[PDB]
DNA sequence: GATCTGGCCTGTCTTA
DNA sequence: GATCTGGCCTGTCTTA
DNA sequence: CACAGTGCTACAGAC
DNA sequence: GTCTGTAGCACTGTGTAAGACAGGCCAGATC
DNA sequence: GTCTGTAGCACTGTGTAAGACAGGCCAGATC
DNA sequence: CACAGTGCTACAGAC
């Protein structure tokens, strides 16, 4: 079953903002993307998350000497590169949006470097140069890793962006549009990107969930901005790395799941659990969903949700990320006078 | 008889009358002696639309990059098309603004009487002289706390406000050629409210760098678009070409650090204008050159991001001199007179406190005796100098405290008769150099102090080094550093310091509160839209001339 | 072509124009269209001295005891001759006032027109009927915090203020006999600012019982002197005799307890009007008669001081029902509508908070759970009912919160459908009895709710007893007790409750702040002397008629 | 010599006001006269003062059952009735001014009743009725006890009062005048008072120090309100109790001391020490003075003052009372923003 | 069980 | 060394 | 059942 | 037919600090 | 000679929250 | 060297 326990943020509630990332590296979870530019208390901007005794504590992580430093991107595409040859195990980030609202259009590989001493870990970030046909600066898109024969590539798809520089006006400045619906194959070196268009992917989407397994990627419910619809349909994409041009085919599967901005926590070998973003523009999704996927296709079954508190049930918005091994963290904005100033109440939900 | 709608509109605006109060008076004066003297309300609503932005036709050559060519836009919401999806960053903001160049056109066209008379007094003629106008614009921006929130409908909004404004300082002409430029109009009271025109209002906290940049992005884009084009305006019957120089100087130190990518504010790197560290500014107190610029901060944060030499955090920090955030707004490398005054006054307050008790002998005092010394100092400054103790140092207290007689009222408490001479000498040294950064033009109205500044600051620094080393062994106030090391070259490069202060903007905050309480609809959806317009009217030269001219 | 000085003085006072702003407008309207429409400043200074206290000649019969017979005194300092020896209690106070009876005859001579009109329309004639006039005066007093202190000269003064005011409610006649009294004038808006005349201004804290009694002593002496005499005033050409009935009702409960010798305020003795203890007022919630009076409190503290039966502290306190201080000012035994509203609203707020969480099953929750419930309640009341959360409960929030739709917005959070209807029934019961204590005249406005009050309050009390016993086992708030036990006899003894509320005085505090900021000399020696006079002018019927009569 | 040590009031700051009394009973000192009416934290209004470890602590004292309760008088005349027959040892109070500024005109005998248990003391107050020829309600006056062969009586003299009820106006309400300069002999029972007029006492005075010994009373420097002068002359008055009318004679002595509102702490058998009130209306007296008095007369010698702190030297006003055995407590008003809210800084001065 | 080191904590400083 | 009791301390309530 | 506004937009009354 | 005056809309500000009291616990004094 | 307009006086309000950094200490991990 | 007031009292200028 599933249980939620309320947490308490001891001395850092000023760092979490609706768009942030939680990276599970070697069992340790790292918060990435904080409000504002990195202060001097933590000049890196990446924190180690430790949950214990109903408390949520954050620790300042440092980098290595050969690493490039990193702006706190807000809604980047995040791909867990799993431990394999050559060097395990990266965490691909591209590209999000900057504290001053630009879009990065840069790829960053984030790995673990050394330990300890006293449970101290140093990370490292290689900003990997991209030669293409590079994809445009965007956010809300998704990035996934695929293995075929037995080469490893990275598929990139979706996202929003600002209007083209020709139509952009100081009165159009903050309006966003979906990028054209092409898929990008990023080799990780050679740092060569290729763009491929698909007859069945007729319009772009954003804030979808992408689940990859062994040379097949399944795109679940996204949000289409042109028609203002949340499609129930599921996309299944089959790639294959032929020397030397990547032939690539697509298909629409009948019914998937109507969600946007979800939390996909992994529980099993290739099985995840969806904790829910939003069904409609006014109604956040309150039900859980188990999604295991195999060689035959996707499977999907209802799980019973936990006893949602009145507060987390009547809240307008919510967000969070997976703490790993069937556990995730959710946040709720708080309203009070005076300011608490703890901006968010925190819960930890766990499956089994 | 009957008054011109312009005259009575100026009457209504310049005397802080409400619309409801003005109507209350109009009907009354119209019922006794039935001949109506004041105009009704609707004709004033018709009278003002020539004074608000979005009325005159203009054009830029060449066209402005990514700025629309429409010239008739009025008040826009500053969200600028923020798509309101739920998965995106929220639209937490209520903000209103004028589109920058349109408001510029409006203020310039408002200055047309003075531009023409400035042309005629220099005995320059008019068929001539339509090609080389140069306008110098002082910009200003400041946050503002304690803004009570309405009940309204939505959305939930913070209780702080940010207020971006500007003012036209000078406007000159360069053609025929040899002349540097013949100034034709210049602001007589640049630190007044009546010459600080509002541009954009937001219910935003200063601190959230995410929403503030989202609001102020378009404005900075228009600024960067205007530096190349030339405006063309039919002023005095003829089409004339203008160019613009923007100098952002109305920022306190906190905002300058926030907007130039520097770390704030009690850092190891203290100066906004130089690269010297805190301890390094104890040894050498008076010898520092201005090196920092927006160009170079932009160039340096790329060093921070890419880290091309693969150094650790601290080696990188000192290689980059504390630039770890991307600078977002170009800021003139200068000083703020008002906040400098207040900072140096609070420093001298602490020095007096440390001289009542003799902390140069007993280096570690308790907390209760420091409080005791505070009490005795405040009681003495209440008996003489007629001051009450203040929760926080403000400008008027700073002005009355840094006088000769106040120091002499303090010396009556210091027992040792050589430290009395010491801080008395300190105070007159300080007074021999304050007018250089407080004057509107120092080279004209205090020239000898301007030339004697280097030597005076030298002696000030050495008095601190000798007779107060227990306090300034390795620590200095940032404003003390600026006051002692950078004043001459600033006044030589720009011409003045006090003329470009943040005084006028803070003065406009007063009007913000007044208007919010008495001159706007009481709703979240409309109050900013009203405060902006009425504030723009109150700061119009054309409406201000009706007050002065029909007296003298 | 020309305005009457009275007309334009009313124009300037009623529209909140400062003297400087009015002059700024007058010169302008006088230089355009040269013929001066408004009057200059000095003629208005001359116009108003007929309206301020100290202008008309009067006399009391018999003469007032220990009150001087001079009739031309104006603004006095309230210190009343405090000898300024250093060994004595300090003269910490800046205070100024009108001498009571003089201000009374001024406010009465103000109502000349309305007295004559009320005489003529009830068809009574005037050679007749000059013998038995009766004036009913509602007096009111309240403290006020957050009053910033000026630098000035001296002396050091607190940052709080006390403001004693009064208002003329009704004036009737009883000549010749059988008739109870034929009301000839009565206040149409008694809770408005325009009918709350200031008397006494002090920079004093409510709490210091030493200085407040020293300043308010003479005023209470004058009040006690006026209950005996007859005033004689030439109104309508004839000398006429007036009587005065004073009813002090504009006091919040804290002030009433301070002024009647009772202990404040969460005592074991809760009621100002009855003797029942806190626990005793839980078992029986609706059956209590009014017993306490000023004379009885006076004779009870004699018991406390002399202790004639030689009992311990607690036995004596029980004997005296908590009268351990000497009562200093007679106060009418009534209720305060505004503060009662705010108290009951905060109580219902707490009840909703304790229904979102189900604290009738889980009797002891944590503090973070209570904070979480507060968060969810405030968010719900922001979505529907469109309220922001408030630091403190104020009147407007109380008005919008105790509606039926707000309770239904809360029930959406209460899980199980029995407590839902429980508190819904509670709210509609409460709304069936609110208008009885907030109507200006309940017997005419809402007569059936007046009739049904006993039974309604009975059911309210029993609902509390039954399904909220977890909250009201032995604890009740004082205003709940007053609201449930004393309303009917109050409204049957006095006639109304809402007409005698603290609303007008609190409304005048707003004017105090306004005029201190913009209508007075900025000095400690003069600010009160100006606020008092301008406030007295702003609340004059004679100047307010020029606004309405010259429209319709 | 003499030493001053700064104290700290731990929690009692709102109770001490410029005019208050410190009564030394059986070694323990009691503060009497607090700001406002008695709260429920201490329904008596009398506190026990304990100074230790640089802290000043107040403890609520209770009364007996047969005692009358007592308004917090502000400037009453205070006479230490010493332990003798019949009942020791009382403390005479008459009459001060009430929280609402009336003058009491009542006489209260304050004695100790029982102890302990845990260093708990109960007092008692008998409002002694006065039959006369009673003195008028006043304050700032003085009261002393005298013994002559060997009957005991109390001399009462000086003080201010409100203007007569015939000339008192609501514009004269707070102005005070010195009451006529008669001396009142109060027998302590029966409570028969008698007034006597003296040819050499032409004008009334207030805020003077009265030192009594063995049927002679010495009135030191007072304040005359008619001429606004502080006389440096000393009055010495000699009483004698012959039934039935107490013959009574006076004399002016050459020079005394020009002070008002002083602190007379006892150090010896019949010798006190004066810590100083005010010399002139603008200049508080900063020097100490030893005053021993004998059968020949009064003697007077200057002692060295303690090293006055800058705060207690530049203060405008000050007050306090004798803690006994050559020790006294002084208080200084404090100025700050915000309010401390500790209204007074405290010092303890001690001789030898 | 002893030793080391990272990170937490407090107090002071600097600008608001 | 064990026991008792007064008074201090904290938290909740009631009005502002 | 506080109350006097806060400014703008519609919509009648008035020649 | 232009000019003029008011009704509708949704919300504003004045209402703003200590004291009472019950229960638990500890420290200091006595047997 | 009445009426009128301004100078003198002493003081007002707008300037209002977190972050940096050095030193001490403790807890948890390793030898 | 902020600056536009805050109201009252004197003291000139103007018919
Ligand atoms: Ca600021
Ligand atoms: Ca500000
Ligand atoms: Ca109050
Ligand atoms: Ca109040
Ligand atoms: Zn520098
Ligand atoms: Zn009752």
């Amino acid at each position: 079953s599933m249980s939620l326990q309320p947490l308490t943020a001891v001395n850092c509630g000023s760092l979490v903002q609706p768009g942030f990332s939680l990276l599970d590296l070697e069992g340790d979870v790292y918060l990435f993307g904080q409000k504002g530019w990195p202060k001097r208390s933590c000049p890196t901007g990446i924190f180690g998350v430790r949950i214990k005794k109903g408390e949520l504590k954050l620790r300042a992580i440092s980098f290595s000497n050969n690493s490039s430093y990193l702006p706190p991107l807000r809604c980047p595409a995040i791909a867990h590169f799993e431990a394999q040859d050559g060097k395990p195990e990266c965490y691909l980030i591209h590209g999000g949006r900057t504290p001053n609202n630009e879009l990065s259009s840069s790829l960053y590989m984030l790995s673990v470097d050394s330990r300890g001493c006293n449970r101290k870990v140093t990370l490292r970030c290689e900003e990997k140069e991209l030669v293409g046909d590079v994809p445009s600066a965007r956010y809300g898109h998704t990035l996934s890793v695929i293995n075929s024969r037995g080469k490893t590539a990275c598929v990139l798809f979706g996202g929003r962006s600002y209007m083209p520089p020709t139509e952009r006006t100081t009165q159009n400045w903050n309006s966003v549009v979906d990028c054209p619906p092409q898929v990008y194959l990023i080799d990780l070196e050679f740092g060569c990107c290729t763009a491929h268009t698909l007859p069945e992917l007729t319009d772009g989407q954003s804030f979808h969930v992408a689940l990859a397994r062994q040379d097949c990627v399944y795109f679940l419910g996204g949000h289409i901005l042109s028609s203002d619809c949340r499609p129930s349909r599921l996309i299944r994409l089959h790639v294959e790395l032929l020397l030397g041009s990547p032939v690539l085919t697509c298909t629409i599967l009948h019914e998937g799941l109507t969600i946007t901005s979800a939390i996909a926590s992994p529980i099993g070998y290739h099985e995840y659990i969806i904790f829910g973003g939003y069904q409609s523009e006014t109604q956040k999704r309150m039900e859980c969903t188990y999604v295991g996927l195999d060689d035959v296709g996707v499977h999907m079954e209802s799980r019973e949700p936990p006893q949602w508190t009145s507060e987390i049930s009547h809240s307008r918005t919510w967000f969070g990320g997976s703490l790993g091994k069937g556990t995730a963290l959710v946040a709720i904005p708080s309203e009070g006078n005076p300011t608490p100033p703890e901006a968010y109440h925190f819960y930890q939900v766990s499956f089994q | 008889f009957g008054l011109h709608p312009a005259v009575c509109l100026a009457i209504r605006v310049n005397t802080f009358l409400s619309c409801s109060q003005y109507h209350k008076m109009y009907r009354t004066v119209k019922a006794t002696s039935g001949r109506q003297i004041f105009q009704p309300l609707h004709t004033l609503r018709n009278a003002e639309k020539e004074l608000l932005p979005g009325f005159h036709q203009f054009e830029w050559q060449p066209a402005l990059k990514n700025v629309s060519t429409s010239w008739d836009v009025g008040i826009i919401d500053g969200l600028s098309g923020w798509t309101v999806s739920v998965d995106d960053v929220p639209a937490d903001t209520i903000s209103r603004r004028f589109r920058y160049d349109v408001a510029l056109v409006s203020a310039l066209k408002d200055l047309e009487e003075d531009i023409m008379e400035g042309l005629r007094e220099r005995a320059l003629d008019d068929s001539m002289c339509t090609s080389g106008f140069t306008v110098v614009v002082k910009e200003s921006c400041d946050g503002m706390g304690d803004v009570s929130e309405k009940h309204g409908s939505g959305p939930a909004v913070p209780e702080k406000a940010v207020r971006f404004s500007f003012t036209i300082m000078s406007i000159s002409i360069r053609l025929e050629g040899e002349d540097d430029g013949i100034t034709i109009f210049q602001e007589q009271k640049p630190n007044s409210e009546l010459s600080c025109r509002p541009l954009c209002l937001m219910f935003v906290d200063e601190s959230d760098h995410e929403t503030l940049t989202a609001i102020l992005g378009p404005v900075v884009a228009e600024r960067k678009a205007m530096m190349e084009s030339r405006l063309i305006i039919s002023v005095g019957g003829l089409l004339r070409s203008f160019r613009f120089f923007f100098r952002g100087t109305g920022y306190d130190e906190k905002m300058v650090r926030e907007m130039e990518g520097l770390e704030a504010s009690g850092s190891t790197y203290i100066c906004t204008l130089c690269d010297s560290t805190r301890a390094e500014a104890s040894q050498n107190m008076v010898l520092h050159s201005i090196t920092r610029s927006h160009d170079e901060n932009l160039e340096r944060y790329e060093i921070w991001r890419k880290n091309p030499f693969s150094e650790s955090a601290d080696e990188l920090r000192d290689r980059v001199k504390g630039v770890s955030a991307k600078p977002f707004m170009e800021t003139q490398p200068t000083l703020d007179a008002l906040h400098c005054d207040i900072g140096n006054a609070t420093e001298f307050y602490k020095i007096f406190q440390d001289e009542i008790g003799e902390v140069y002998q007993k280096p570690n005092p308790s907390r209760e005796e420091r409080r005791r010394w505070r009490s005795t100092l405040d009681k003495q400054l209440r008996k003489k100098m007629k001051l009450k103790p203040v929760m926080r140092m403000n400008g008027n207290y700073a002005r009355r405290l840094m006088t000769r007689e106040a120091v002499e009222a303090v010396c009556e408490l210091v027992p040792s008769e050589e430290r009395r001479e010491a801080l008395l000498k300190l105070m007159d040294l300080y007074l021999q150099m304050k007018p250089v950064w407080r004057s509107t033009c120092p080279s004209r109205d205090c020239p000898d102090q301007l030339c004697q500044y280097s030597y005076n600051s030298q002696q000030f620094a050495d008095l601190l080094s000798s007779m107060f080393k227990y306090r300034y062994d390795g620590k200095i106030t940032n404003y003390l550093h600026k006051t002692l090391a950078h004043v001459p070259e600033i006044v030589e490069r720009d011409g003045s310091i006090g003329a470009w202060a943040s005084e006028g903007n803070e003065s406009g905050n007063k009007l913000f509160r007044r208007f919010r309480k008495m001159n706007a609809r009481q709703s979240k959806t409309f109050e900013l839209e009203d405060i902006l317009k009425h504030h723009w009217l109150y700061t119009s030269k054309y409406l201000q001339k009706f007050m002065e001219a029909h007296k003298n």
